[PDB]
DNA sequence: AAAAAAAAAAAAAAAAAAAAAAATTTTTTTTTTTTTTTTTTTTT
DNA sequence: AAAAAAAAAAAAAAAAAAAAATTTTTTTTTTTTTTTTTTTTTTT
């Protein structure tokens, strides 16, 4: 063991001196209150004293409360101006502060529990982010022996409770005193207190008739999140195993339902009150928080699953709808901008897997088979949560924005295959049901798969594959599997070009009024089904390709290119 | 007691820069005494009690 | 519950493995360890003092808050003791550590034992008053259960002064199966236990109030060391006791001293030499061996004047002659006792004061001050056990001591012959119905009578003039008759003597207010004490020649013819004369170092009790 | 010098103070196991 | 389209667990008091 006062002079002199002086801007900003977080970086602390790192791997959360503290008496010096108080938290520290000062007596002794304490004072947090060396375990492994030890761990989100406020320092103030006493609270619950230790109370012999409120306490940011293995790292036949997380002050409300997470943190235990001994439950305090994986023109749609051979058309219309056509709220009425795309097919064309590499790729993707998900599976119901009827989502409103690949539409529950025609039509499910009365909003958008009327009339396309057999097509397709088998763009530059497209909000010209009304009602005599939606359709993916073009008008090129996809997916 | 807290308190900001030790504020006694005329023990009845 | 590490205890831990640590210093506690090492004792002695040089604040911490310091101390001491010898540090469960020194502020008396040290290693001086019986006391005990051939230790916690638990104090019986224990006497461990009484000296007490004592509890190491009124200065922890359980209590702790340790306060036991001290008094007896008696005699009693015959009489007592315990146990004594009769204003008195200032273990009685059952031993029973204790009077205090009796003229009859047996044999047979024991006081008296008339008459023969019985003057081996001759010759003598002894100061020392072998020969004009004392021990056997002449003296004595008519006897000289004769040659033949008694030291026997004895009354 | 009288000592017995010793099941709560009812999802 | 299997939620009951709780009496100890013996001291 080792000598606290000593790391703390240690880890004091090391913020003081790291490095423009990386961690003094990040001071001074704290010291003025531009920021309300901190967060250290062993990697960067390795950068000098390793020792001081291994031991914070290894008793983590004691060092969190030296550098906590330490900060916090660095912050005075560092302070320079008045700052304008912004919070009514503001105010109560700043009164605090002030009467202390203004009753100081500053030669007179207090008792070691008669003092404003730091988790209360502090107005700021800290917390860390593992180093690379630490490999993130497995979130079946993190053991008892991982109990206080710093761990990473990579899991998918199940479920997350909302911001409540969890108290952290209630405060008590007094019938006939007037003195404030601090309760810091530490677990799951807290009996009250009825009676004051100040010490005009101890000389009055007065009732204390101590009453507790919020105006003086100090809550926090504080939302349970569950967590879930990867698939990949789950054993050869165990579901996978869950966990519980903790998210406190600026590391809440990043991590969503369904998104990958790598979270930081310490596994540190709660009472867990039949065999004897002294149980505990085991909570990991999470002390950074990174999604990672899935929510961090021509060569491009190529680029697309290159795995897959053929169905060019396909891609392109794959990526234009990644790109996303440009959402409108014109006149109230909405026109949403959501790409819709159904893929019939021959029994075998890699069209699951053209579903499988879009989930992998959009920010927000759910891939549904028929049956797994059905029900509730895609709807939103209740469950136990603070215990409570949480209403928590399904597989459409976890996508609530993003890609629902649902596979083998053909065979769907009818109660599945009406809630997808509600959500492709308005973007919403609505809910009358035995303990459920909502109406969910789901900015979806709709990529299924089927083998062979109204899944014609409500689209924005079809596409029906039927592998003809051609000896030279499927002569270079074998070739190319083959290949694959035998060797085994990037997907991230991918995405981010995708990202950055996703924000140009093209505006259509007047110039193509003429040119897309004549073409309308030219398909329309080439027909004589298709219809306003039809409309609707080719002008999405005209905003669309203005959107992949990057410019901000919509051209000739690119409702020729739209025609192009529509022609052949219908042919 | 009072009159003993008190004292107490003044005597510490009084000696405040106290040396090494000697810091723990040891309790100050407060005797008394008067110039008024002693009473006869045999006047403590019940009332002066 | 063990303690991973604590600042304290480490910090004091460390500084006093330091203070032990004597190699860059001159050794001094390291050749402690080493002795006490050799002599099996367990209990270092560290100087308060040496402590506070080498670290004031660890002083007065220590001094402040003892029991968990004095830990601190003792497993330094363990450590240290088993780095010198992990074998011995091995031996013993606990080593301890006693205390020395200036206890400045710590220095109290049971008067002056206020509730403001607690805890605080207190040092006390004062007379015992009780010794309860020391009896054991269980700190490891060890069982055997038959049925099951097992054996079981259980342990036990010295909390004399913390909070003690039943848990802790349990002594098992029974095993879990409810067979029956027998508990294994030898296999367990124990600890001596004693309570004693320390009171308030009543030569320091206030004059005219009540005593004031406190209670003190002498575990091992302790046992003996303190016996009812003997003088003793107790350094240790006062604290307060636990109450035994039960929902109530006042607020009364009655308190006790957990004697850290116990010394003689007397400080008469005092033999403390050096190698050159030791080569002084070697060559102090070698080179002058001759006239080291007439040097030592001369030197003795300064600050009086004359009385030659009589220091070296007082010389032949405190030097002593040699007890003899023959083959059958007929112990014939060896000690000197002179009656000093003679007209007042003769300095007796303040000879008698001479030898209690400086002879060890001396002791005053007073004709009437003490007397008989005060003098002599003494039997009572306890009232607690209905048992006959024994109560040691003056004399057997004075065992190997000496007894100064002022106004022994004044010693009523009955103690007068009360004091026949301590003065042939020095012991006393007392006994009642209960209890009869001889106690042993090998005692030596030097007693201050004044004459019959309350000065001498000059023509009146001394046995007229002495009113004491032939039968108490026979036990008496000497006789010193001193008068005051009035001559104006010998007055400017003695009072100019007296003036400058009057006009002698401190040296330097004083301004104006008033209150080596050989000295620095003032001329307004230790060890006396050290040479005396290695001189006791010798035992210098009688020559042939001397045996021979000290016996034909004595013969020549007995003959009438050797007193001429107008003289007359002081003292008749019964066989006690002659043993007289060989204890006074034994005497100067110890101050000389001799080995041998040779007729050098027969004559002067011969001399001193010519000179002492025949007295010439004159006409 | 020995007898008589008085004083002190030794030892047993009693009165109060204050610290020790002894006695000592029954009613309420609440978790867990089991059953029951209304509803939704699924199958004939 | 009707039947039925399953699910979640709600309730009852039995087993285990939770919680509440000073007063009276006895015995050692200390301290004096009283008796009787022993001792010492004064008298003829
Ligand atoms: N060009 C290709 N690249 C990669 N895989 C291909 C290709 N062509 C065919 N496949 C294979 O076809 C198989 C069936 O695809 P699948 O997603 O099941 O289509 P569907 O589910 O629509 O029938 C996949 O296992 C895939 O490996
Ligand atoms: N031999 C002496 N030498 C010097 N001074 C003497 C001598 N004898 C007596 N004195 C003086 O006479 C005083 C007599 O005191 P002290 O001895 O108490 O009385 P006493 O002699 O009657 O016993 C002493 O203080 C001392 O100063
Ligand atoms: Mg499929
Ligand atoms: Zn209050």
């Amino acid at each position: 063991l080792k000598d606290y006062a000593l790391e703390k002079e240690k880890v004091k002199k090391f913020l003081q001196e790291f490095y423009q002086f990386k961690y003094g801007n990040q001071l001074v900003r704290l010291a003025h209150r531009e920021q309300v977080a901190l967060y250290v970086d062993l990697d960067d602390v390795a950068e000098d004293d390793p020792e001081l790192v291994d031991s914070i791997c290894e008793n983590a959360r004691r060092y969190a409360k030296l550098f906590a503290d330490a900060v916090q008496e660095l912050l005075p010096q560092y302070k320079e101006r008045e700052v304008v108080n912004k919070d009514v938290l503001d105010v109560y520290i700043e009164h605090r502060l002030m009467m202390e000062q203004r009753s100081r007596d500053p030669g007179m002794v207090r008792s070691p529990q008669n003092q404003y304490p730091a988790e209360l004072m502090r107005r700021f947090e800290l917390y860390f982010q593992g180093p690379s060396s630490n490999k993130p375990r497995v979130i079946r492994e993190v053991r008892a022996d991982s109990v206080g030890k710093l761990v990473t761990v990579r899991g998918i989100v199940t479920r997350v409770s909302e911001v409540k406020p969890k108290m952290v320092v209630a405060t008590y103030t007094c019938d006939q005193c007037g003195a404030e006493t601090y309760q810091p609270i530490q677990s799951p619950t807290f009996m009250p207190l009825i009676m004051c230790p100040s010490q005009e109370c101890q000389t009055n012999r007065s009732g204390g008739r101590l009453y507790l409120q919020t105006r003086g306490s100090r809550f926090i940011k504080f939302q349970e999140m569950k967590m879930q293995e990867h698939s990949d790292q789950v054993p050869v036949g165990n579901i996978p195993r869950s966990i519980t997380v903790l998210v406190e002050g600026e590391n809440t409300r990043i991590a969503q339902p369904g998104d990958h997470v790598s979270v930081t943190g310490i596994f540190l235990p709660i009472l867990r009150t039949v065999v004897q001994g002294l149980l505990s439950e085991t909570y990991l305090e999470a002390h950074r928080i990174v999604k990672m994986n899935k929510s961090e023109y021509e060569k491009l749609a190529a680029s697309i699953a290159p795995e897959i051979y053929g169905h060019e058309d396909v891609k392109k219309a794959l990526l234009l709808l990644l790109v996303g056509g440009v959402d409108q709220s014109p006149r109230g009425m909405k026109i949403r901008g959501n790409i819709n795309i159904c893929l019939m097919g021959d029994p075998g064309v890699a069209k699951s897997q053209l579903l499988s590499y879009i989930d992998r790729l959009a920010p927000r993707s759910q891939y549904t088979t028929g049956r797994g998900s059905s029900g509730v599976g895609l709807t939103a119901a209740v469950l136990r949560d603070s215990g409570e009827l949480t209403l928590e989502g399904g597989a459409l409103v976890l996508a609530d924005q993003g890609v629902c690949c649902i596979d083998e539409f053909d065979k769907m529950a009818e109660a599945d295959r009406t809630a997808i025609h509600e959500v492709m039509e308005q973007q919403t499910i609505s809910i009358a049901k035995a303990g459920i009365l909502t109406t969910l909003n789901a900015r979806c958008s709709i990529l299924a798969a089927a083998n062979p009327a109204a899944l014609l009339s409500r689209f924005d396309l079809l596409w029906l594959i039927q592998d003809r057999p051609d000896r030279d097509n499927d002569l270079r397709l074998a070739q190319h599997i083959t290949y694959v088998h035998q060797h085994s763009l990037d997907m991230k530059l991918m995405r981010r070009y995708i990202a950055m497209c996703r924000e140009k909000q093209p505006m259509v010209p007047e110039s193509l009024a003429d040119y897309i009304t004549a073409a309308y009602v030219e398909m329309r005599r080439e027909a004589w089904y298709t219809s306003a939606r039809t409309l609707l359709a080719i002008l999405r993916l005209s905003t669309a390709l203005a959107r992949l073009r990057m410019v901000d008008v919509v051209e000739k090129e690119d409702v020729n290119e739209a025609i192009r996809l529509m022609e052949m997916s219908k042919d | 007691q009072l009159l003993e807290e008190a004292a107490k308190e003044v005597a510490d900001e009084v000696t405040r820069p106290r040396p090494s030790g000697e810091e723990v504020l040891q309790d100050i006694q407060v005797m008394l005494k008067s110039d008024a005329s002693p009473s006869s023990i045999r006047s403590l009845k019940s009332d002066m009690m | 519950t063990v303690v991973l590490d604590d600042v304290e205890l480490r910090e004091a831990q460390r500084d006093y493995l330091d203070f032990l640590d004597d190699e860059e210093d001159q050794g001094i506690y390291q050749s402690k360890v080493r002795e006490l090492i050799s002599d099996n004792q367990y209990r270092l002695i560290v100087n308060v003092n040496d402590l506070r040089r080498k670290n004031e604040k660890r002083a007065n911490r220590l001094l402040n808050n003892a029991f968990e310091e004095l830990v601190a101390f003792q497993r330094a001491l363990k450590d240290f003791v088993a780095s010198i010898d992990a074998t011995y540090a091995k031996q013993y469960e606990e080593f301890y550590v006693g205390l020395e020194g200036s206890f400045g502020s710590k220095h109290v008396s049971p008067r002056t034992l206020t509730s403001c040290f607690l805890s605080c290693v207190v040092c006390v001086e004062g007379i015992v008053t009780k010794c309860s019986l020391v009896r054991p006391k269980v700190v490891r005990s060890v069982h055997y259960c038959p049925a099951t051939k097992k054996t079981i230790e259980r342990r036990y916690s010295d909390l004399t002064t913390l909070v003690a638990f039943p848990s802790s104090s349990v002594y098992p019986t029974k095993d879990e199966e409810n067979n029956p224990l027998e508990t294994e006497y030898g296999l367990s461990v124990y600890k001596d236990h004693q309570t004693i009484t320390i009171q308030e000296m009543p030569e320091k007490a206030p004059a005219g109030q009540l005593p004031r004592s406190v209670d003190v509890i002498l575990d091992d190491d302790l046992v003996d060391k303190a016996k009812p009124g003997d003088r003793v200065q107790v350094v240790g922890t006062y604290r307060c006791l636990p109450g035994k359980k039960g929902g109530y209590t006042s607020g009364t702790f009655r308190t006790v001293l957990i004697a850290c340790n116990v010394k003689q306060m007397s400080k008469d036991a005092q033999p403390s030499f050096s190698a050159e001290d030791i080569a002084k008094i070697k060559k102090f007896s070698k080179t002058r061996s001759k006239d080291i008696f007439d040097q030592l005699a001369k030197s003795l009693a300064p600050s009086i004047h004359g009385h030659d015959y009589v220091k070296k009489a007082i010389l032949c007592l405190l030097l002593g002659g040699v007890e003899r315990d023959l083959e059958n146990g007929s112990h014939i004594r060896g000690d000197i006792n002179i009656l000093l009769i003679g007209d007042p204003s003769v300095a007796k008195s303040q000879l008698l004061r001479y030898v209690l200032c400086t002879a060890p273990r001396a002791i005053p009685t007073t004709g009437r001050g003490s007397s008989g059952v005060g003098l002599t031993a003494a039997v009572t029973t306890d009232q607690e056990t209905g048992e006959r204790r024994l109560e040691a009077g003056a004399m057997v205090l004075a065992d190997r001591g000496v007894v100064c009796i002022d106004e022994f003229d004044k010693m009523s009859d009955m103690d007068r012959t009360a004091i026949h047996e301590v003065m042939e044999q020095g012991r006393v047979t007392i006994a009642k119905a209960g209890i009869h024991a001889r106690l042993n006081a090998r005692c030596s008296v030097l007693a201050a009578a004044n004459p019959v008339y309350g000065r001498y008459d000059q023509y009146k023969t001394p046995m007229e003039n002495i009113g004491l019985q032939d039968s108490l003057l026979s036990r008496f081996d000497l006789l010193f008759i001193m008068l005051d001759q009035m001559d104006p010759e010998q007055d400017r003598e003695i009072s100019d003597h007296v003036l400058r002894m009057h006009r002698y100061r401190a040296p330097g020392e004083q301004d104006g207010d008033a209150m080596q072998i050989y000295e620095k020969h003032d001329n307004l004009l230790a060890f006396m004490k050290k040479y005396i004392h290695v001189a006791k021990i010798i035992k210098p056997v009688l020559t042939q020649e001397s045996a021979t002449y000290i016996a034909e003296e004595y013969s020549r004595l007995r003959s009438q013819d050797s007193m001429s008519s107008d003289t007359a006897r002081t003292s008749p000289v019964t066989a006690r004369t002659l043993e007289t004769l060989i204890r006074l040659a034994t005497a100067h033949a110890k101050a000389r170092m001799s080995k041998t008694v040779d007729l050098q030291d027969a004559e002067e026997a011969v001399e001193l009790v010519q000179y002492a004895y025949f007295k010439k009354v004159l006409e």
